[PDB]
């Protein structure tokens, strides 16, 4: 709740700043691609034998 | 003597093409060969030359 944070707002201050710059490390250590997983899971079984 | 026939006579053999590769060049046919294949029936069997 609040009441707590409007007379002490430097608590306020230093819990937006530690989730800023606790998400904004962790951009740089996750990959970055188009899309998920979308595609099922697939199994494919192969031989070749000539002629 | 029974088992060496058998096994030379009822065999699947890998016979090629007609105008496999790499062809002569100008060659316009080409088709699979189905050489021996295994016997089916117990007719078939039963002719095997010993």
């Amino acid at each position: 709740m609040s009441k707590f944070f409007i007379d002490r707002p430097i608590f306020a201050w230093v819990i937006a700043l530690v989730i800023m710059l606790a998400g904004g490390l962790s951009i740089l250590s996750l990959p970055v691609n188009q899309y998920p997983a979308i595609a099922p899971p697939a199994i494919a079984v192969q031989v070749s034998y000539p002629g | 003597d029974v088992s060496s026939a058998i096994q030379a006579q009822n065999v699947q053999i890998s016979s090629g093409q007609l105008g496999g590769l790499p062809a002569v060049k100008g060659q316009q046919l080409n088709a699979t060969i189905i050489g021996k294949t295994r016997l089916q029936t117990a007719e078939q069997f039963e002719n095997i030359l010993l």
